[PDB]
Order: structure tokens, then C-alpha cells, then sequence
């Protein structure tokens, strides 16, 4: 590296989140820290930002062939299923931090729920979808005890 | 907007929030303005022992050199060093000061201490004692009017002597006992029985000279026992009122709000509505519940230990909502040290 | 020499972000000005 | 599918007795068609 | 040897949901070691 950084000013630069290239003796240079800029608990982490950025771009590219179809009920259950079989495959490969229940997606497209009659006339659809991403594990704390 | 046909997408508006814990120990020290063997720079920032040695290559005998060498030797961290004319500026800027100790300065330090209390910066200083040898014949009070009465601070008399070198002012000895306390077990426990190392007190006080200086004010002597040695003894603040004694119950309320006030700065100018009131109420008590299991504040059925309330007619009625105000109130019962232990025998 | 500028121009653009995600009924205060010296 | 359309024809719900004597036979039917999904908006959240 | 030590890590026994969002991953393990037999006392009787 050009300038050698140490741990006592790592403490200052890891808030106001900017990352750092570190040097270690045994393994050489390594990148360090994976925090984005603005620091509310919405998105402070690179992968939680980049997971929602890639899940939108794949479903938005394939809904583009069906963009002028009628707004009946058999179209609703065909879209809600093709989104259901996309998050389920992504859940069972360890990317949505949900437990052994189903609670990682609630995609719903109905008319009584999530819509009503008067925005059908100004032709719309509403896809309420939501995930539960996984956070990286830093600051591992041991806390040994006697018993 | 919905100008052209195609596929639009929106995301969530607001997310959750919570408070971050603490720092609990960042002191600024008491430089002397007339001192010569030093830099004319008023404000210095020292982070650990490394740059302190390259700045000060020779071992000196002054009260500040013997104070920082006792801070770093018991652990320690990021500590400042300001002259005794610029406390009122350095506290209002650096946003993390907790302790104002006195490294052998009394006269002009007590004015600058009570200045930043007057604006309500929520700080906790700690002072020096008298110089040497209260004779103990009489006069329990006349050594105690030169100290500003406030629920912030203690005095720590006996003037440990640091048998390696010259004397050490006891604000450094008291500040070293807090450092190995909050790192070990919390801030709600008093810097009371954790021992210091390498410092011997110059005097042997008594068992009963502690007794007549335990009421009214809070001499808080430094006394050496058999087995454990040179330990501090007594954690009492300057008043005797049943709300504000017991230095750890002051620092508990002092550090339970500097993390809420730091976090709520990104929640101002938010709409004063119903989904706000049920979100702050559900975010504060999730921090207190993490603090109740750790033994900081005592009580079963943890609805009894604290309470949080926010609403529309229990507080902040309709007219002061139209002025923009959003007032809350929370109240909690902390723990107190078991300073006196009495035990009764019987026959049954 | 850096030139001064009356801020009525770039403060119109910050009303265009608040009505996007948060809507009309949110007062723009905590929004951060995007690109300035001092 | 009683909600999708309706058909009605009678003697006193429509075409009362005097306009039956003029020969008229009036009916009314009404139905709700489909409309294109011209705009597709989609919302992400966390739950 | 379930009595000799214990290891536990989870989602609600430790590290609840809000401190998972801060990234923390806290565990706790506890074990009972051996101690030297510094004093050996021995008692005689008649039975």
C-alpha cells in the first residue's frame, strides 16, 4: 500500500462508512470492510443493497413481454406464481435469512387486497413483494464464563 | 408520476431504527497555562502510548506527565489534553467528552467545569482533595467550601505518591479505576473495589476518619487493605439527597440518554402521526430489555422496571401538536450499591 | 476564485426527491445537498 | 358470474302497462369488460 | 459431557433481531475445568 494504516485510526474511518485496504503479515494485502455510505439501518451493507438491486432487474426484464395484457383474474395467478417460484429457489440456497418456516415472501396481486376498483379504470397493477435478506457477520463476541 | 407506459417500480419509504451503545470513557485533562516544559499548542489529541513517547522523549516530574503515564498504564484509550482556559470550547466541539479531571489545578478549573454544566451538556467531572494531612483534631466542614456543590464530581483525598517517581494527583488514580471497570463489567457498577497497580498512598488514614467525612459531602478516601491493596473506597457524590447519590446511579442516567439523543437527530422533521408513535415506543423498550437482562436496572416483571408512553391525549394534546412539538416521557429504576451490609443472628 | 450562487436554483431539485419516495406530506429537512464546497 | 353481468326483462321492473299497449318491448343488460394493464408498478419492502 | 460444557447459538436465545441488523454475531460458551488437589485429608474410623 502507499500509506500504512493501523488499527487505532481504523476505529475512526469505519464509521462515516468508508472501506479500507489493509496489510497483514501472514497473508499480505487484503480488502477490509463492506459498508456503504449512508448509515441508517435500512441499507448499511453492500450485499443487502446489491441483493435487492439484482432481484428487481431479473423480474422487470421478463414482465416486459406481458405489459398490455388484460387485467382479469387468470393473469394475476399466473404472475403471482412465477414470482413465487423465483424467491423459493433463491431461499433454499441460503440467501434469504428466514427460518424453516415460509416467512421470506408475501407476494400478493389480488383485487380485494392490495388494489381496488377505481385504479383498474386507469389501468394499473400493484405487486407488493418483500424479502428478508441476510446480514454479514462481523464483530464476533465470545464472552467466556465460569458457569 | 405515471407518464409513459411500461414497467415502473418503487421501494420502501422508511425503515427501522435503533440506538447504538456508548463510548463511556473519553477524558480531557487539565494542562497548566504557565508551564514551560511543554508545547504552546492549547489542544493536543493523544490516541495511545506510542505518540506520547515520541512527543515527550524525556521522563519529566510535572503533574500532567505523571497523570497520562498512569492513564495508559491501566489500559486507557483516546484521551485529550486542553489548557485550563479552553474547556468551554473543547467540550462543545468534540461531541464525545465524558470526564473532566483536574491534574493539580483547582482555582480556574471549578469555574470552567460549572460553565458547561450551565448549558446542560450532561457531563461528569471529578476533582482533587486538599493537599496534605488533615490533622483530625477538629474542623470537619471548613475544608469543604472551596468545592462547587453539584451532583457531578468527587474529590478523592489521600494523594497517592507513586513510589517509582514523584506524586500523582488523585484524579488520575480515580480515572484509572473507571477504565478497567466499564471494559470489565458495565458502567452501572461503581469504580469501587477494582484494584489499581503501581500506586501506593502516601498516608495511612484510619478506620474511623472515613466515618465523620461520609455525611454531608463525599471525601471518598483511598485506603489500603490486607490482601487486596491500594484500592479505592467509597462512591458518593457531593449532595446527600435520596435521588442523587451513589456515583454509578448518576453515570447510568448520564449514559442512557447520550445514545438516544445521538440517534434521534435523523428522526426530526418526520410526520407527527400514528405510525411514528408506535415505532419509537417499540424501539426504545427493545433497548431497555437488552439492558434489563444484563443486570443494569433491577426489577421483576419488566413492565415494573421501566415504562414508556407516547400518544395523542395521554400526552401532547391537540394544540401543542399544531405547534409541532412531540413530547414523550420515560421512567426507569436503576440499581444502587450495597454500601452497608448488616446481618442479624437469632435462635429459631 | 469560487463564485457565489443564490440557492433558489438547486433547492428546487430537492423537492423532486422528497415527493418521489416519501410523498408530498414529508417536510424536506434531513435531505442532504448533493455536491457543494461550503 | 351473476356479478359479471345482469339481464332483466319483465312487466313492472321495466316497460309498464301503457307502453306495452304501444307495442314497445324494452330491455336492459349491463356487463363489465376487461381493461389492459397499461401501467405495471411494483413495490419492495422488508417483512 | 453435556454437563462438562455447553455451547449455544441461535436467533432468540441470544442476539435478537435488532442487533442482528447491526451485524453483531454474539455467542457464549461455558465449561468447568479441573483444579489441583492441594490439600489431602484422610479420616480413619471403625465400622
Amino acid at each position: 500500500v502507499s500509506v500504512r494504516v493501523t488499527n487505532e485510526q481504523q476505529a475512526e474511518l469505519n464509521p462515516k462508512g468508508i472501506n479500507v485496504i489493509r496489510h497483514f503479515s501472514d497473508r499480505g494485502l487484503v480488502v477490509w470492510g463492506s459498508r456503504t455510505q449512508k448509515d441508517d439501518d435500512d441499507w448499511r451493507y453492500i450485499p443487502v443493497r446489491r441483493l435487492f438491486d439484482a432481484a428487481e432487474r431479473d423480474i422487470k426484464k421478463a414482465l416486459q413481454p406481458m405489459v398490455f395484457e388484460p387485467n382479469s383474474q387468470l393473469t394475476w395467478k399466473r404472475v403471482q406464481t412465477a414470482i413465487d417460484n423465483y424467491l423459493y429457489r433463491l431461499w433454499q440456497q441460503g440467501a434469504l435469512a428466514g427460518n424453516k418456516a415460509e416467512e421470506a415472501y408475501f407476494v400478493r396481486v389480488g383485487k380485494g387486497i392490495t388494489m381496488t376498483q377505481d385504479e383498474i379504470n386507469q389501468g394499473k397493477m400493484i405487486i407488493q413483494v418483500g424479502m428478508a435478506a441476510v446480514r454479514p457477520a462481523e464483530f464476533i463476541i465470545l464472552k467466556f464464563t465460569q458457569d | 408520476t405515471t407518464t409513459y407506459p411500461g414497467v415502473y417500480l418503487s421501494e420502501d419509504a422508511v425503515s427501522s431504527f435503533s440506538v447504538n451503545s456508548a463510548a463511556t470513557a473519553v477524558p480531557l485533562f487539565a494542562y497548566d497555562s504557565e508551564n514551560t516544559n511543554t508545547i504552546n499548542k492549547p489542544i493536543q489529541v493523544f490516541r495511545n502510548w506510542a505518540e506520547f513517547t515520541v512527543e515527550y522523549p524525556t521522563p519529566l516530574e510535572d503533574a500532567f506527565y505523571t497523570s497520562l503515564s498512569l492513564w495508559f498504564m491501566h489500559g486507557g484509550g483516546k484521551c485529550y489534553l486542553v489548557n485550563e482556559a479552553n474547556i468551554a470550547d473543547a467540550v462543545a466541539q468534540y461531541d464525545d467528552i465524558t470526564l473532566i479531571v483536574a491534574a493539580g489545578t483547582d482555582t480556574t478549573t471549578y469555574t470552567a467545569f460549572t460553565t458547561v454544566v450551565g448549558q446542560g451538556y450532561r457531563i461528569f467531572g471529578l476533582f482533587d482533595g486538599p493537599k496534605e494531612k488533615i490533622a483530625g483534631t477538629a474542623k470537619p466542614d471548613e475544608v469543604m467550601e472551596e468545592y462547587p456543590t453539584s451532583p457531578f464530581g468527587a474529590v478523592f483525598y489521600p494523594w497517592g505518591t507513586l513510589a517509582s517517581g514523584a506524586a500523582v494527583p488523585p484524579s488520575a488514580i480515580a480515572a484509572a479505576s473507571i477504565t478497567q471497570t466499564d471494559r470489565t463489567r458495565g458502567v452501572w457498577k461503581a469504580p469501587a473495589n477494582q484494584a489499581v497497580n503501581g500506586v501506593t498512598p502516601a498516608f495511612a488514614v484510619s478506620d474511623d476518619f472515613q466515618g465523620k467525612y461520609n455525611q454531608g459531602k463525599a471525601l471518598n478516601m483511598i485506603r489500603t487493605f490486607s490482601g487486596q491493596g491500594t484500592v479505592v473506597w467509597g462512591a458518593r457524590t457531593l449532595e446527600d439527597s435520596d435521588n442523587w447519590r451513589y456515583i454509578p446511579v448518576r453515570r447510568l442516567f448520564n449514559a442512557v440518554e447520550r445514545d438516544i439523543q445521538k440517534s434521534l437527530n435523523k428522526l426530526v422533521f418526520e410526520p407527527n402521526s400514528q405510525p411514528t408513535w408506535q415505532r419509537v415506543k417499540a424501539a426504545v423498550d427493545s433497548y431497555l430489555h437488552s439492558l434489563w437482562q444484563q443486570g443494569a436496572l433491577a426489577g421483576n416483571t419488566p413492565a415494573d422496571a421501566w415504562f414508556v408512553q407516547v400518544g395523542k391525549d395521554l400526552t401532547m394534546t391537540q394544540e401543542e401538536i399544531n405547534q409541532g412539538k412531540m413530547i414523550i416521557k420515560i421512567g426507569l429504576a436503576a440499581v444502587r450499591p450495597a454500601e452497608f451490609i448488616i446481618l442479624q443472628f437469632s435462635q429459631d | 476564485a469560487p463564485l457565489s450562487l443564490p440557492p433558489s436554483a438547486l433547492i428546487a431539485g430537492v423537492y423532486g426527491k422528497t415527493d418521489g419516495e416519501r410523498g408530498v406530506w414529508k417536510a424536506p429537512a434531513n435531505v442532504v445537498l448533493n455536491g457543494v464546497s461550503d
